[PDB]
């Protein structure tokens, strides 16, 4: 997935 | 020195010659055997006993005397 | 008792026909010994063996009359030595060089910049290991002088159907470039372009974050993505990773497919990912990249 | 007087009728090898990705685990498959020579010993590729070039049959080819075995310990002789007599080469021709023992 | 072994  | 004491003289060191020579054999083909684990499907499961071969070699001997 | 004088004779005369009896015997075994010896020479037969015909990758190979699917060295125009590989062969004449492959998880798919590389797994003509083949080698094969080249990725998940998703101008840089992923444009395919990013539903900049075009290569001991943090290193994998990964088909083995945000030690997903045909709790049981000069694929 | 004469008619007829059977269960013993060597033994050794110049490289490049890979260690030859040991002292060691069992026969011609023979590797059992090494000779021509590569050092292990073992190291080592009947050459002895290769076997004594010198020796076999022992008499040659080839002077403070005796011990009339033939290693067990565990493995040097 |  991506990231915060 | 009689005609068949000449005849048992021989024989006395026909079968140490061959005593010997089985006994040599007989590891022979226990590594020859072995050295076919490594190209043949299988090599036969075996054991060499030297103790009967070392044991007729002593008794040879006393009987030599 | 005692044996008579004049049996002596008798007696004497058969130890000898039975001593010479065993000595011929002796040397009858002997020459047998002989024999079984010129039996016992050769090795044991090796299953796998590598096929004579080489070229500058698969598809020169089945060009030049190869017919099927096995371990072949290749050697690039611009390689020093030459590598073995596995050649993917159809009955078109198409030469796949395969540079991924997942199945079983039998191969633990967290190494270092030297090992992804160098290459890692194993090589089988079956085509039934899991490996990657070198970054270093993956370079050579996709950039030899004016060869436009094209990749394969192939997916299955635990329930029998298959999907793929093919990519043009296939392309792998050099060390001095991290060995950077470009490609002209997504080719199509029923997996979905991944690597375009995937609009994951946690921020409206995840479709750009997680795009894989352009991307230099990734592991633990070698940080390259465009993010602050370690995502070879949380991902647990080596891949093109951005912030971080819409297909990951590097990630952890995950047996069964469904796994869970629990099942991760650093909460992030790592499992063998591919966005657009699964969702990111999904992971892969089967997974092949493999590459083609472009003007074979149609 | 007279009790002799029949007392011998009784213990010679028993033990020629002995001999008569211990030849029949050895020639059922051979029909039986001869039925099963009409198959052959099979492997199936998966090829690593990573490959390289030689073990060496190989750990380098990432490979860390003790299997068979293909190396090639020049452009010109091609490349074959070798065990790289990967455990033993950091690792990189190349694999010329090993003895574990007697799976392989090592009384071998000239032109197998150049070539090279036995099993790099056998299956680990439960799994795909080979982890454990076979029986083998690397092959001269293999031998010799991987040394001239540059500076090459040897290690040579070994292990009684009580699990005890030692090891002779070698930091130069080289093998010229076969136009030079591979000529060996070693210096810079450290370790546990004894330096039997450089001074010769520990026990003898000034020329007697000479003679047993294998350092500058050539590369001899049963039908190619080049030991240090100049004679007229055929069966008075090394090779031919402890069986196997190797770099014979007059013959051997080590025989790694020699035939596999089951055991350990082992003696003068057990032996083929009575010479001490089979894996021994003098200045270690001395002459009448052989080895469970013998291997030769190189790697480059640095200092 | 040795051999004179
Ligand atoms: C070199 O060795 C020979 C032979 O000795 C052999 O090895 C010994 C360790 C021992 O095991 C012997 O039984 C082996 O035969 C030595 O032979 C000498 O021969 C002469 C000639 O008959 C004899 O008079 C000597 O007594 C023998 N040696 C002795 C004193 O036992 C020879 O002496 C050795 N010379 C060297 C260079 O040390
Ligand atoms: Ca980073
Ligand atoms: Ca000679």
């Amino acid at each position: 997935g991506p990231r915060v | 020195v009689i005609e068949k004491v000449q005849h048992i003289q021989l024989l006395q060191k026909n079968v140490r010659a061959q005593l010997v020579d089985m006994k040599r054999l007989e590891v022979d083909i226990d590594i020859k055997i072995r050295s076919c684990r490594g190209s043949c499907s299988r090599a036969l499961a075996r054991e060499v006993d030297l103790k009967d071969y070392e044991d007729q070699q002593k008794q040879l001997e006393q009987v030599i005397a | 008792y005692e044996a008579s004088i004049l049996t002596h004779d008798s007696s004497i005369r058969y130890l000898q026909e039975i001593y010479n009896s065993n000595n011929q015997k002796i040397v009858n075994l002997k020459e047998k010994v002989a024999q079984l010896e010129a039996q016992c020479q050769e090795p044991c037969k090796d299953t796998v063996q590598i096929h004579d015909i080489t070229g500058k990758d698969c598809q020169d190979i089945a060009n030049k009359g190869a017919k099927q699917s096995g371990l072949y060295f290749i050697k690039p125009l611009k390689a020093n030595q030459q590598f073995l590989v596995y050649c993917e062969i159809d009955g078109s004449g198409n030469g796949w060089t395969v540079f991924q492959k997942r199945l079983d998880g039998s191969v633990d798919f967290k190494k270092n910049w030297i090992q992804y590389k160098e290459g890692f797994g194993h090589l089988s003509p079956t085509g039934t290991t899991e490996f990657w083949l070198g970054n270093e080698k993956i370079h050579l094969i996709s950039t030899q002088s004016a060869i436009p080249y094209a990749l394969r990725v192939e997916l299955e998940d635990w329930n029998g159907r298959t999907s793929t998703a093919d990519y043009a101008m296939f392309k792998v840089g050099p060390e001095a470039d991290k060995y950077r992923l470009t490609y002209a444009y997504f080719a199509g395919g029923d997996a979905g372009d991944a690597f375009d990013g995937f609009d994951f539903g946690d921020d409206p900049s995840d479709k750009f974050f997680t795009s894989h075009n352009g991307m230099q290569f990734s592991t633990w001991d070698n940080d390259n993505d465009k993010f602050e943090g370690n995502c070879a290193e949380q991902d647990g994998s080596g891949w093109w990773m951005n912030k971080c990964h819409a297909g990951h088909l590097n990630g952890v083995y995950y047996q069964g497919g469904t796994y869970s945000k629990a099942s991760t030690p650093n909460g992030y997903d790592n499992g063998i990912i591919w966005a657009t045909w699964k969702t990111r709790w999904y992971s892969m049981k089967k997974t092949t990249m493999k590459i083609i000069p472009f003007n074979r694929l149609t | 007087v007279n009790s002799n004469i029949p007392t011998n008619l009784r213990v010679l007829r028993s033990i020629l009728e002995n001999l008569r059977s211990k030849i029949q269960k050895l020639e059922s013993d051979v029909s039986a090898q001869m039925e099963y060597c009409r198959t052959p033994c099979t492997v199936s050794c998966n090829i690593p990705v990573v490959s390289g110049k030689e073990c060496e490289e190989i750990i380098r490049k990432g490979g860390e685990t003790s299997e068979m890979y293909l190396i090639q260690p020049d452009s010109s030859v091609k490349p074959y498959r070798v065990y790289c040991d990967m455990n033993t002292e950091n690792g990189g060691w190349t694999v010329i020579q090993n003895r574990q069992d007697g799976s392989v026969d090592f009384g071998r011609k000239w032109d197998p010993y150049k070539q090279g023979f036995g099993n790099v590797a056998t299956n680990t059992d439960g799994k795909n590729y080979c982890g454990l090494p076979g029986e083998y000779w690397l092959g001269n021509d293999k031998i010799s070039q991987l040394t001239r590569m540059g500076p090459t050092e040897l290690l040579i292990e070994m292990e009684d049959w009580k699990g005890d073992k030692v090891k002779a190291h070698y930091g130069g080592f080289t093998v010229q080819n076969e136009a030079n009947k591979y000529q060996i050459s070693v210096n810079k002895y450290r370790g546990t075995a004894g330096n039997a290769l450089m001074d010769g076997a520990s026990q003898l004594m000034g020329e007697n310990r000479t003679m047993t010198i294998h350092n500058g020796m050539f590369f001899s076999t049963y039908d190619r002789d080049n030991d240090g022992w100049l004679t007229s008499d055929p069966r008075k040659q090394c090779s031919k007599e402890d069986g196997g080839g190797w770099w014979y002077n007059r013959c051997h403070a080590a025989n790694p080469n020699g035939r596999y005796y089951w055991g350990g011990q082992y003696t003068w009339d057990m032996a083929k021709h009575g010479t001490d033939d089979g894996v021994v290693w003098m200045n270690w067990k001395g002459s009448w023992y052989s080895m469970r565990k013998m291997s030769m493995k190189i790697r480059p040097f640095f200092p």
